[PDB]
């Protein structure tokens, strides 16, 4: 491996190679200072990052020797064995010449000495300590450590001396590096655009993707030799890496019909701050952020939140609204600040919390042990929509068939700012059409005359009455006739009766005269 | 001649832990 | 298939490599064989080593210890390495590898010498294992292990018999067609021991091998349309989609045999299974049903028999408790995890009840699960006469009074009717032989009709 085996991590990368490399390269500089370099990294980040490669590109790119050491490999059950053993990869790894000591899930074997209980860990993390750190601790060797979670660790081991740095290894262009290094050794094609995979696939940490070209180069094959100058005009096409990501939601702007200004708004307000950080960084303020549906249900609410999450290379976490309260005591919120922190950790990313009227409910007094939980459970929201955060890149989207319900602190601007209403027969049109877009249609029927006996459904009736034509399809076949149309429609549902839409026209007519 | 040693390291223990319900 | 992709496996890799490079893909490396115990993986990496030339150094699983272990590993790795692109055969992987949560070190080793292997080794690795849970992640990594096969006949019997019993003085009057059909569940060595048990017979008969010595030693060794339209609406739904392409679940309820057709459907349907009770599955609460339905959409295809489902749903309401709340909470995870199975992974899920009002429209609708089969005296009759199949009858009896006299009945009371009839005549059985402590082998061999007809008064 070499440095041009990296990509992505440009910034880390560079920072640990100079650090390492200039006391190597040449220590007279740092004589003529007159001060000692650091000696110790802890990175840290999800597992497959590509952490454990940049060492050893560091360390073949330096005349190291780099000696790699397992987290429960080392740990045993003998008493004094893994201590002798940490003492014995020291030894060696000082006995021969100025090395790279790469410690992999140290966080295996440091429980901070207080939570754990056996004696074999708390001696290990002694025998680290006095290695790492005592008299004539080191001479002239590194030690690079590893961890997904860098909180479940000593104190004494995040000291200086021992790893006094952190460095956080985590975006489109360097997943796009990624691609073309991961692809440098084979002659795909000519047509392959990576600008559709460094858009599609992105979620990827980055081992993920030499994996997904592996796959696709083998299935290339795997397809190209159930018959078989056979070398020539080989190589991977668009299907191979389409069939790979088949083996995250599929809408693109189409399977919605009607509501064009609210597609519009939400168009503009999601990539704008996507593909002009500079305009707004010239501007010199920030996007909003949080936008509320309200309506009647069954309306496309998630529809929407989907095929404006669609286009973006941002993320979709979709939580429903009972889906996180526990029984037990502080659950509810640990669910709510991981939800948050997964939500922050990979931007952009938008987040679609459903059903708010279960979680807000519009705290006030209850003088219950459920109304404390409302509380403590609004609270947390309240915190980590807006509070002491950095709000980076995260588009909280809200969807409630009751808003009435929700207290006035998160409907206040700067969380969920925009108040959209979500509501025809010429929508129903567009919406049948979107519906009906990969179907064997007959000249005959008449869509029109379909939406004109609606008068008052919703797209869930629709989805309904299109659900049944294609079983009576299904049941004459063991196109679409016309006949299945006439018999399904009377069969109709019409789920949403008059007072909700009394009340939610109520409501519209509030907001719009405050 | 050869001759013995006896070792004995260590063992696995099991501890209980109480919990809080919010009802 | 399977075997074809095996063959695939092992030929296109080890024979045209400079092909293999040319793609410029190198991960097909590494093989595993899972599946129930008795289906021929052993025998399907002999065949491999008896079709190649290439090296075949066979490692099994604990004959790797004696720091040695990690010696012997280099030793057979660097062997293979070393003569030809070959092939390593490692058998019993769960010995070697316990899933990690000297064998650490060993499994680091292992992790090490497989991550190991350049371009010009142009080795695989083949390894059988008997249960497919209890083996590392980081070993079902991507590098090492990804191209699994699932090895899940009457064909391959007769030619594991044609191959065992072919060196002995066999006989002139079998035939090993009905040996290899009367046999059903054997594997591998099973055949070997039912061999081995018919020369031992016939040894024993000819000290005081034909057909009769195989044959013992085989026994002494180890609503009609609406079953027609819901077997056959099943076999339709679970058949090609290519019509469907053109153009999942189920309800019972009534007063019957509602379970006993969810028995008959686990038995003979040529699919998969998996039942659970009412409130058996009851955050705890939410993951019970998660990861059964986890364990459907692995084994597709699948039928996941709810059985009493007015317990599990209830209509969820309002009931304004703990119990409400885990009711919603339970329903919502049900639906949630039912309305994401699109045409792939083929799962059907089978409901019965007693109460059909109590069950929820939420679940009742449209979509996730529409069919509703509502659920005699000839049904009452073949009940009665499959209940009582291995049983000594007593010849003056007829069934259809008790078929005619029985009405509103279920095949559950019929067999509870069927074993107070058996009760009665154990009791007659032990009190005649205390009182005879000579009659025949048993004073009362069959079941009478007094005896049915003292066990039909209490039910
Ligand atoms: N930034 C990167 N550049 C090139 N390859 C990468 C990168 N990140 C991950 N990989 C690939 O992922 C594979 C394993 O990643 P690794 O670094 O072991 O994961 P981890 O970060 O958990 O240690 C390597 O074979 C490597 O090719
Ligand atoms: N405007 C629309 N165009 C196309 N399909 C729609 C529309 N509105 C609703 N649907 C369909 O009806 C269903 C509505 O479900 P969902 O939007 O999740 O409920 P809610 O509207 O209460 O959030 C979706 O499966 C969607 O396909």
């Amino acid at each position: 491996v070499g440095y041009d085996d990296i990509g992505g991590c440009r910034k880390q990368m560079a920072q640990i190679r100079e650090m390492v490399e200039l006391p190597l390269r040449h220590p007279q500089l740092f004589k003529a200072i007159g001060i000692k370099p650091p000696r110790g990294v802890l990175m840290y980040g999800p597992p497959g990052t590509g952490k454990t490669l940049m060492a050893r590109a560091v360390a073949n790119e330096t005349g190291a020797f780099f000696f790699l050491i397992n987290g429960p490999e080392v740990m045993s059950k003998m008493a004094g064995e893994s201590e002798s053993n940490l003492r014995k990869a020291f030894e060696e790894a000082e006995k021969n010449a100025p090395a790279i000591i790469f410690i992999d899930e140290i966080d295996s074997i440091a429980p901070k000495r207080d939570k754990t209980n056996g004696e074999v860990e708390r001696r290990v993390v002694s025998q680290l300590l006095t290695l790492m750190d005592g008299m004539k601790a080191r001479s002239n060797v590194v030690v690079i450590a590893a961890t997904n979670r860098p909180n479940s660790i000593d104190p004494a081991l995040r000291r200086f001396g021992r790893f006094d740095r952190e460095v956080d290894i985590g975006d489109a262009t360097g997943r796009l590096e990624v691609l073309r290094i991961h692809t440098k050794n084979m002659k795909l094609a000519d047509d392959v655009d990576l600008e559709a995979l460094a858009a599609e696939t992105h979620g990827y940490v980055g081992a993920d993707i030499a994996s997904l070209c592996s796959e696709a180069a083998m299935q290339q094959i795997r397809e190209k030799m159930d018959l078989i100058e056979v070398l020539d005009s080989l190589g991977v096409t668009m299907d191979n890496f389409r069939f790979a990501l088949g083996n995250s939601v599929n809408v693109t702007w189409d399977d919605v019909g009607g509501l064009d200004e609210i597609k519009e708004e939400l168009k503009e307000t999601v990539e704008y701050p996507v593909l002009h950080p500079d305009q707004y960084t010239k501007f010199g303020l920030s996007p909003s952020k949080g936008v509320l549906f309200y309506g009647p249900p069954g309306t496309g609410k998630t529809l929407l939140a989907k095929a404006v999450a669609t286009e973006v290379s941002a993320n979709f976490i979709s939580v429903k609204g009972p889906e996180l309260l526990s029984m037990w005591y502080g659950e509810s919120e640990s669910n709510i600040r991981d939800i948050f922190d997964k939500a922050r950790a990979a931007a952009p990313t938008v987040v679609f919390l459903d059903e708010l009227d279960s979680i807000a409910k519009a705290r006030g007094g209850s003088l219950g042990d459920a109304g404390g939980a409302s509380d403590r459970v609004v609270n947390q929201l309240l915190t980590e929509m807006d509070g002491m955060n950095a709000k980076k890149n995260v588009f909280v989207i809200g969807a409630t068939n009751r808003p009435d319900q929700i207290d006035p602190a998160i409907l206040r601007p700067g969380r969920l700012d925009q108040l959209i209403y979500v509501p025809d027969e010429n929508a129903r049109l567009s919406i049948l059409n979107a519906q009906l877009r990969k179907t064997p249609l007959e000249p005959g029927l008449e869509l029109t005359a379909i939406a004109k006996a609606t008068q008052g459904f919703s797209g869930a009736d629709l989805l309904y009455i299109v659900q049944r034509a294609a079983k009576y399809a299904i049941k004459d076949s063991i196109y679409i006739t016309k006949e299945h149309f006439a018999e399904a429609m009377k069969t109709a549902k019409r789920s949403v009766s008059d007072a909700e839409l009394r009340r939610y026209e109520a409501y519209s007519q509030q907001m719009k005269a405050s | 001649a050869a001759a013995a040693a006896a070792a004995a390291a260590a063992a696995a223990a099991v501890a209980v832990a109480v919990a809080v319900a919010a009802a």
